[PDB]
């Protein structure tokens, strides 16, 4: 039954991000005046099935080990990544998932970089090379605001994290490093409006959109949510995936609007505003328990 | 009678303002808005946690009379 887990899995990912393609090529639409696709069949479904096989057979040609290597450790980062995230029972109940989450996307700077060598030496290779260095200047910032966020629920293994939004979210507890940690998940995500950057295009594209999604549940778990009843555990399900869905739209509606930074105006903005910022939030909730006198369990 | 196309006896005007309400709140006010809700969900965090420790501790008595 463990590998029909997986199967369950790993056949919903395929159509959740060709359906997220459709879904957020409409939403682009109607944020413009576009009807973008409705003619090619049923609202657009059969569109994107069809062109992800016609993107399956367009016939490409070609260092050919590193070419195998790079696309293969980026998409199976995206099966292997959705293994804890506690949509109510998890698939493993590991013990710290939080610090996996962190390897996984340095696995994903990996990939970068391996297609980037892949290129064969060109300007686009030292253009990757710069979107492999803002790409790391940023799990600093992800893994201490998500260690802060993590220190008023003591434990790493986020079951607990499930017991601790039952009263109020944790979004009003902390609400600017919520907000500096989700400017981050638009920043992992590689996407607008931080750019820029040849195949298996629909390995790779899948890779990034099953990131993508991966980074959406594990903002809405983080942050917000439902409570886990018990012997009926699909209304969590449901309000879980309806809160997912509504912040997907929603980073992909600030992705709909602005400008994409300067290089160096990215680094500048990172370091000199994220960074002290992030320091002075950290010590200020490692301070708080103890003038509080709330420490959480850590059993 | 001639038939081009006149203005029949002058049309209305139209504006060249830029229009700009700039409505929201002020720097005070949203500050103080937001410190106030983080200050709510500071004390309600408190209590559960205190109130959850409570029951952690009957956990561990728990452990405590079932060892031997």
């Amino acid at each position: 039954m463990f590998m029909i887990n997986v199967l369950t899995l790993i056949i919903p990912i395929l159509l959740a991000v060709a359906f997220l393609t459709l879904v957020e090529r409409k939403v682009l639409g109607y944020m413009q005046f576009r009807k973008g696709p409705n003619v090619v069949g049923p609202y657009g479904l059969l569109q994107p099935i069809a062109d992800a096989i016609k993107l399956f057979i367009k016939e490409p040609l070609r260092s050919i080990s590193m070419f195998i290597l790079a696309p293969i450790l980026a998409l199976t980062l995206a099966l292997t990544m959705w293994i804890p995230l506690p949509m109510p029972y998890p698939l493993i109940n590991m013990n710290l998932g939080v610090l996996f989450m962190l390897a996984m996307s340095s696995l994903a700077v990996y990939s970068i970089l391996w297609s980037g060598w892949a290129s064969n030496s060109k300007y686009a290779l030292i253009g990757a090379l710069r979107a492999v260095a803002q790409t790391i200047s940023y799990e600093v910032t992800l893994a201490i605001i998500l260690l802060s966020v993590l220190l008023m629920n003591g434990s790493f293994t986020l079951s607990t994290l499930i017991i601790t939004q039952e009263q109020v979210w944790l979004i009003f507890p902390a609400w600017p490093l919520a907000m500096m940690w989700f400017i981050s998940t638009l920043a992992e995500t590689n996407r607008a409006p931080f750019d820029l950057t040849a195949g298996p295009f629909a390995l790779f594209f899948m890779a990034e959109y099953a990131n993508i999604i991966m980074m959406n549940i594990f903002t809405t778990t983080l942050f917000l949510g439902a409570f886990h009843n018990p012997y009926m555990p699909e209304l969590y399900t449901i309000n879980f995936t309806i809160k997912s869905l509504l912040l997907s739209i929603t980073f992909l509606w600030i992705r709909a609007s602005y400008p994409r930074f300067r290089y160096d105006q990215l680094m500048h903005l990172l370091w000199k505003n994220f960074l002290p910022l992030t320091l002075a939030l950290c010590m200020w909730h490692v301070s708080l328990p103890i003038l509080l006198s709330s420490i959480p369990p850590q059993t | 009678v001639k038939q081009d196309m006149p203005p029949v006896g002058g049309y209305g005007p139209i504006d060249y303002k830029r229009n700009l309400p700039r409505r929201g709140l002020s720097g005070y006010s949203m500050f103080a808005v937001g410190i106030g809700a983080l200050l709510f969900g500071y004390w309600s965090m408190m209590r559960w946690n205190r109130e959850r420790r409570r029951l952690q501790i009957e956990d561990f008595e728990a452990r405590i009379a079932l060892m031997p």
